[PDB]
DNA sequence: GGCTTTCGTCAACCCTTTGCTTATCTTCCCT
DNA sequence: AGCAATTTAAATAGGGAAGATAAGCAAAGGGTTGACGAAAGCC
RNA sequence: CUUAAAGAGUCAACCCUUUGCUUAUCUUCCCUAUUUAAAUGUUAGCAGCCGCAUAGGCUG
């Protein structure tokens, strides 16, 4: 028995569109599934799986370079440089409207749910981007798979993702089958023994290159089944679809 | 009358037990109509107390008070089959 | 003893010019 | 002061012409976006 | 606590000019629109004269 909190047209601008060196454009399912941590952080309700769906999505630039942010001189040190234009590491910026559907377990009315939801959105951040506008969140329950395809369509109109697995590598399926890679995850490299120079000293922390998966965009209506559409964070240091690999 | 109703999805999606589902089942389910004249609505007058009303609710509320000891004793499912015979039987009086 | 400023150091490309998908709809039935 | 009738049938076919051309210029710029290493005054 | 955290792209402009889409065409034959029927619904609310009446009565 499931339930979901649907945030519909949410239009968020200067979302961080680098999702990893060899990625630029829609945030990846470690960005919502962080999104969907960080409530069951501030909020307390803790979030399985969130459900994500692109109404709309440019990417600032042109059809083969993206906009690069204009530096500020804000480092230490470097003053007498400031009057000369700061140097630009690549961070390409992007606008999205985007539909969120997040799998919470409540035991309270649907109202004090959706002011929680409503008072983290109006402080939450997508990918680096200022949360422009948002509709009132809506609550939807998946008692069975019928009522699973209503919360599914519920988030109509929005292209959602699902994920289609790696048959040899990124590069080659992208051109061979036409799928779009995103992160589903980071493969750690080493442990970090400095802890000066983080947020916390505590937590532990591991150098990370972003693992990749394939996925496509399909509408929400016509993804079969929703759990395809869910990603979490699964037990690999990675995050999954509920669903798993769409066919 | 009518039995409340509720829209609320978590609390349809969760709520089972007899107290626990009713605690849940407030005025904006059919009876708060439009709600401009509530003041008036809850100043009430006490002309009730008169002699076989009085004498006819103390031996009523006597009654439940020696025979709820065995309500305790029940199920969930006696609790609603019982309660939907009692509303039934109020309503036909 | 670092420390912060400014000047000197080291380079060298082969490019390409839209789709990705493509939207949530009625038979029985009796009141 | 509303009443205005019903069915029945609506054409088969033959044609939609090719021949010509579809300019040549000249433009299409760069201006900022540099981090380490190394002298070198300065607390 | 989301490759989190952060960032002003600004400016400027002469698309010019030129032009022959002309030419000739048989649309054409054919043929039954036929047959009915109450306008009813009181189908009219008038003309004088008795009067102060545009109140009320009478006359045919």
């Amino acid at each position: 028995m499931r339930k979901f909190i649907i945030v519909k047209n949410v239009k968020v601008d200067g979302i961080n569109a680098k999702s990893s060196d060899i990625t630029v454009g829609m945030p990846p399912a470690t960005t919502f599934c962080g999104l969907g941590e960080t409530m069951s952080i501030k909020t307390g309700i803790v979030v399985k799986a969130v459900s994500y769906g692109s109404v709309k999505f440019e990417v600032r630039g042109s059809r083969f370079n993206t906009s690069v942010t204009k530096f500020a001189w804000q480092d230490r040190g470097n003053g007498g440089k400031a009057n000369n234009n700061s140097p630009i590491q690549p961070k390409p910026l992007a606008d999205g409207v985007f539909t969120l559907c997040f799998e919470v377990e409540w035991e309270d009315c649907a109202e004090v749910l959706v002011d929680k939801v409503t008072n983290f959105i109006n402080t939450a951040r997508i990918a680096g981007g200022t949360i422009a506008s948002f509709n009132k969140p809506f609550v939807k329950v998946a008692k069975d798979a019928e009522e699973l395809a209503s919360v599914k369509n519920a988030m109509m109109p929005c292209y959602v993702v699902v994920d289609c697995g790696v048959e040899v590598n990124i590069f080659e399926d992208a051109v061979n089958r036409k799928l779009q890679p995103m992160v589903n995850g980071y493969k750690k490299l080493e442990k970090i023994v400095d802890n000066k120079h983080m947020r916390d000293k505590f937590t532990p922390a591991y150098l990370a290159t972003p693992t990749y998966t394939m996925i496509g965009y399909k509408m929400v209506s016509n993804v079969d089944n929703f759990d395809q559409a869910l990603w979490q964070y699964g037990e690999n240091t990675k995050v999954k679809t509920i669903g798993g690999i769409y066919n | 009358h009518k039995k409340g109703l509720v829209e609320d999805p978590i609390y349809r999606a969760t709520k089972t037990m007899f107290t626990e589902t009713l605690q849940c089942v407030n005025v904006n389910g059919g009876w708060f109509n439009y709600g401009d004249n509530i003041d008036e609505c809850y100043k009430i007058d006490t002309s009730f107390i008169t002699d076989t009303y009085v004498k006819q609710l103390n031996r009523y509320r006597k009654k439940l008070l020696a025979t709820k000891h065995i309500w305790f004793t029940l199920g969930e499912d006696q609790k609603i089959a019982i309660l939907q015979e009692c509303r039934v039987a109020l309503m036909l009086g």
